[PDB]
């Protein structure tokens, strides 16, 4: 069978640089051309480089050109990628290719200055309208924490019905956020206090908030 | 030059679906176009290759063509195994460089369909005064579970300073997603208003928040 197996992957910090190795068996590897394609985490595919078989012809994308070179050893059966002056954009699995054919099962870079940071804890307040008749919704934005992961409760865990809390976005400073949300009666808006409870264990931190209403 | 790719494809057990790829003629128009299927947490595998031909261990109910600048992706007798991502790749002349659609997530119907609710938050006050704005942009109660998100400031698209989420699973089995635009404090008290839009299917459901109403 087909095999690619990378390697060289793993965290470094931006403008910094790496080099990931390819190694190939099942085939012969010198007939073939190559390439690198990436997948920032949550997105789609993103080509990067190609390289012929013999190695003396090389395309760059275009938000890679001037900073990676693509190589190719045909007497060790690898294939190479110089990623050069890292930046933020690069994070993402990369995958080494032969042909369009056989994908490895790629190796993640992760381009951050990123160090334990625990998040800043935003009230998402209902809107004063929807506070009369009806439901509302309320919530709390959890921003730029590192490394993951957080947890989120609310009223230390006496509500969980009509609670939704999203996974994290990866942000391009290298830091994550995610929100949290909570429907509940606008009748209770007056009455119910809401405090979303925050736990960022990396960081040893924990960060309670109140949601309020707001005057408008 | 881009491939242009639906984000949702659908139907019941049993049933076909068809998927679109469309380009122009540096790319799809004279290049051959590949297939591949994904499911998230491993990497893509072929599907198709040079426009129609089948690797070994795909089944036929799979089959590719290419008409023009476009291509599409057949797939018959849909079955469990078929949900994941698919995208669609060509070689571009202009550009020198091998592109990729967006991306189309195929869904077994399990469920009825269900359009999105979108609840937008404008920026805290708690969050201006530390110099930020984030808008926060919550969708749910949506099937099948792909969306595509827009924002614009005023009535002019903005795509810097975007976050989107992957939907995901809500507790009444449905799908959710989170959208999050950034700017500074100064960006959001000038515009008269902004807005997010989201795509389902077939509608768009935009919501608007302006810095000067609650």
């Amino acid at each position: 069978e087909v095999q690619l197996v990378e390697s060289g992957g793993g965290l470094v910090q931006p403008g910094g640089s790496l080099r990931l190795s390819c190694v190939a068996s099942g085939f012969t590897f010198s007939r073939f051309e190559m390439n690198w394609v990436r997948q920032a985490p949550g997105k789609g595919l993103e080509w990067v480089s190609y390289i012929s078989n013999s190695g003396e012809t090389q395309y760059y994308a275009d938000s890679v050109k001037g900073r990676f070179i693509v190589s190719r050893d045909n007497a060790k059966n690898s294939l190479y990628l110089q990623m050069n002056s890292l930046r933020a954009d690069d994070t993402a699995i990369y995958y080494c290719l032969v042909v369009l054919d056989y994908w490895g099962q790629g190796a993640l870079v992760t381009v951050s200055s990123a160090s334990t940071k625990g998040p800043s804890v935003f009230p998402l307040a209902p809107s004063s309208k929807s506070t009369s008749g009806g439901t509302a919704a309320l919530g709390c934005l959890v921003k730029d924490y590192f490394p993951e992961p957080v947890t989120v409760s609310w009223n230390s865990g006496a509500l969980t019905s009509g609670v939704h809390t999203f996974p994290a976005v990866l942000q391009s400073s290298g830091l994550y956020s995610l929100s949290s949300v909570v429907t509940v009666p606008s009748s209770s808006l007056g009455t119910q206090t809401y405090i979303c409870n925050v736990n960022h264990k990396p960081s040893n931190t924990k960060v309670d908030k109140k949601v309020e209403p707001k005057s408008c | 030059s881009v491939l242009t790719q639906a984000p949702s494809a659908s139907g019941t057990p049993g049933q076909g679906v068809t998927i679109a790829c469309s380009g122009s003629n540096s790319n799809i128009g004279n290049n051959y176009v590949y297939w591949y299927h994904q499911l998230p947490g491993t990497a893509p595998k072929l599907i198709i290759y040079t426009n129609d031909q089948r690797p070994s261990g795909v089944p036929d109910r799979f089959s590719g063509s290419k008409s023009g600048t476009s291509a599409s992706l057949a797939i018959s007798g849909l079955r469990s195994e078929d949900e994941g991502d698919y995208y669609c790749a060509a070689w571009d002349d202009s550009l020198s460089s091998v592109l990729f659609g967006g991306g189309t997530k195929l869904t077994v119907l399990r469920q009825p369909k269900a359009a999105p609710s979108v609840t937008l938050f404008p920026p805290s006050s708690e969050e201006l005064q530390a110099n930020k704005a984030t808008l926060v942009c919550l969708i749910s109660d949506f099937y099948p579970g792909a969306v595509t998100v827009a924002w614009k400031a005023d009535s002019s698209p903005v795509k810097a300073g975007v976050e989107t989420t992957t939907p995901s699973k809500q507790s009444n089995n449905k799908y959710a997603a989170s959208s999050y635009l950034s700017l500074t404090p100064e960006q959001w008290k000038s515009h008269r208003s902004y807005s997010c839009q989201v795509t389902h299917e077939g509608s768009t459901v935009e919501k608007t928040v302006a810095p000067t109403e609650c």
